């Protein structure tokens, strides 16, 4: 019953981060201290909503 | 004599027949009106009677669980 809705797989795409999980680990601290505030809207907006396609922006 | 010191007149055991069949005539209408809500109240469920457990919802746990999704 009903139809599951897909976003297109062009609003898929971005630009990858494309560093192993060892440069990750070396510079977390600094990304989190720096980068935290995008990173809380995300994940906010992600356990609010609990849907992936309402998170993509 | 045997009237005046061993009976009672017509009328008290006219009235008490009487107080008697209201008392049974009420009777069995309650049994009939009991029998007919009980079979309501079972086949429905809408009553204070037959009415079977669920879960208690005071026992689901709401808080972020590592994990968006639920
Ligand atoms: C000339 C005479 C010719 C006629 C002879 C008549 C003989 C009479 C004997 C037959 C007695 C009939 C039995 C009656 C017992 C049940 C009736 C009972 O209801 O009456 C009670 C009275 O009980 C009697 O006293 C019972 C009498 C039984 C005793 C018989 C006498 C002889 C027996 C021998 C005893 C042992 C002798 C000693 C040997 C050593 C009072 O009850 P109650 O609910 O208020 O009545 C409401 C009506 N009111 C308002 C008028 C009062």
């Amino acid at each position: 019953p009903g139809i599951v809705e897909l976003p297109t797989l062009e609003d898929l795409k971005v630009q990858e981060v494309k560093v192993s999980s060892s440069v990750l680990k070396a510079a977390a601290h600094h990304y989190g201290a720096q980068c935290d505030k995008p990173n809380k809207e995300f994940m906010l907006c992600r356990w609010e909503e609990k849907d992936p396609r309402r998170c993509l922006e | 004599w045997i009237a005046r010191t061993f009976y009672d007149g017509p009328e008290k055991n006219y009235e008490k027949t009487m107080a008697i069949l209201q008392i049974e005539a009420e009777k069995a209408e309650l049994r009939l009106k009991e029998l007919e809500v009980r079979r309501l109240m079972r086949a429905r469920g809408d009553g204070p009677w037959y009415q079977y457990p669920t879960i208690d919802k005071a026992l689901i746990d709401h808080s972020p669980k590592t994990t968006p999704d639920n």
